[PDB]
């Protein structure tokens, strides 16, 4: 029920596993901010 | 996703070449055809005459 997009803080990785298993019906590309292939992935996700 | 009927083929526009050739990209669940510089999502219920 977020309005602003969340910022998940998880040292354990359980939240990352939960969100990957939850939003798996749609398409998720797990990117990173330091990845070079980030702007293209963001633009593709924004358009799609 | 609308049917399209274009007349006067004699002044043919070669922007229709990927559409007629079905040069289609299937990245993810979407369906992509690239005409010119713009990338356009292609609906399944499209025909042209």
């Amino acid at each position: 029920r977020f309005n602003r997009y969340p910022l998940i803080i998880d040292p354990s990785g359980q939240a990352t596993e939960f969100i990957m298993n939850e939003y798996k019906d749609r398409k998720i590309t797990r990117t990173s901010f330091l990845d070079d292939a980030f702007r293209k992935n963001l633009e593709s996700a924004l358009r799609f | 996703g609308n049917p399209l009927l274009v007349q006067d083929v004699e002044s043919y526009d070669p922007v229709l070449n990927p559409v007629l050739n079905r040069e289609v990209r299937r990245t993810g669940g979407r369906v992509l055809i690239t005409l010119g510089d713009q990338d356009i999502d292609l609906s399944p219920s499209f025909v042209i005459f």
